[PDB]
């Protein structure tokens, strides 16, 4: 899996995501930290003409399944899922995984990117410092370039 | 509001996305301001006349609840209807 | 509005009754004013900031429609719910 | 049927009706001219603690029947009906008929009398002048006192 890590401040993430989706959006899963963040982003992206659905912990099982079916059938080009509700998701062969919010555990990073291939992550230097060393090890293990900002943590 | 919409080009979408996420119970102006700052990093750009401003945004609703609180919410649009439906029917 | 409510003691019920009769499609401020004058024989007692006033009346709602019009309507109360249900489900 | 006619200006009618209902409200049918007038009055009276329903021409048949049922079973103390809709209503032994808006035809006045008994009518001198002479005849024929204002038209 081709992995790219960008250094992105918290409130610059939305613009960076839109820049990426504008290049190519189809079959993208975006992982975020909170349920409210997931619905906010799905609403915002949908208004920007990227049909986007969401999955999070407040959703009943039938609703999660429907959202997933919409993503699978093509009616929703983008799926936003929480860090937590991501662990149980059964979906693979994703075109693009985007970690809008970095996971707190490296096992989640490995699992998330195992769903695609192409994975892009936004590293917030004021939030994600603790996972940097583990991320470096995964990038190295995957034969991927390691950006300097990760090593300087 | 000309000044506001000039400086905050996505304010309509930002407000609607906040209201959508809170659609089960609606949300007060104080909470909209709080959520806005949390999600964008900027303070909500209006201090007064907020009800009138919010009601210039397509699909935004307001209600005087029997409790006395002024509560804002959202009508479904073509682009967000799928999300609004899920929020209104998700866990209580 | 204290002056208005002092002089027009039934204004909440008068407004709600007008909104209830128009609940199928809602009603604009200009139409509320004209309906008020027709029903009571007195001009509506507020000229401006009418949205804020209407939204101090329990159960009154406002919507920014996609058309651009600001439309007012009503939530059901215990005492008027039987009527509102009929209006919403009567001939279109 | 005890018939009482009050001279009441258009915008004095609502208060007069409330005065009357405050003395006794149960089993009252009130006839008015317009559909929105009927709904306005039913809403207003309900908020003043007189449970009031309405029947008019915009109502589907099932809705008319339900309103009539609520009046018959006691859950609605007052029924507001339009003058036009009244001519098809199948209900008698009503406690009190109130002509909030006087009918334009004396035959309608007579028909309503038959549905109750007390009948109270509001005569608006700026609207009901034409029916005055016929009303005098009906009152006299029914052994009722004729108020002098009906003779000065």
């Amino acid at each position: 899996v081709k992995q790219t890590i960008y250094e992105v401040n918290k409130y610059a993430k939305r613009s960076k995501l839109i820049e990426i989706l504008s290049e190519q959006a189809d079959g993208t899963i975006v992982f975020v930290e909170t349920k409210r963040g997931a619905d906010f982003l799905a609403s915002f992206l949908s208004e920007k003409e990227f049909p986007t659905t969401s999955i999070h912990g407040d959703r009943l099982q039938s609703q999660r399944e429907q959202a997933l079916r919409d993503f699978k059938n093509g009616s929703m080009k983008v799926l936003i899922a929480t860090s937590v509700a991501s662990r149980g998701l059964d979906i693979k062969n994703i075109k693009h995984v985007i970690n809008y919010d970095m996971p707190s555990k490296i096992d989640d990073y490995v699992h998330r990117i195992g769903r695609t291939g192409r994975a892009t992550s936004f590293f917030d230097p004021e939030k994600d410092r603790a996972i940097a060393a583990d991320l470096v090890k995964i990038l190295e293990g995957s034969g991927q370039t390691v950006p300097d900002f990760l090593r300087t943590c | 509001y000309i000044s506001v919409r000039e400086e905050y080009p996505d304010i309509d979408s930002e407000v609607r996305a906040i209201l959508l996420s809170h659609a089960q119970n609606g949300i007060t102006i104080s909470s909209i301001k709080s959520e806005y700052r949390k999600l964008t990093g900027n303070p909500f750009p209006l201090h007064d006349n907020v009800t009138d401003f919010l009601l210039t945004i397509p699909n935004v609703t307001a209600e005087c609840s029997e409790s006395g609180k002024r509560i804002f919410n959202l009508k479904a649009s073509l682009k967000n209807g799928h999300l609004l439906d899920m929020v209104l029917n998700q866990k209580e």
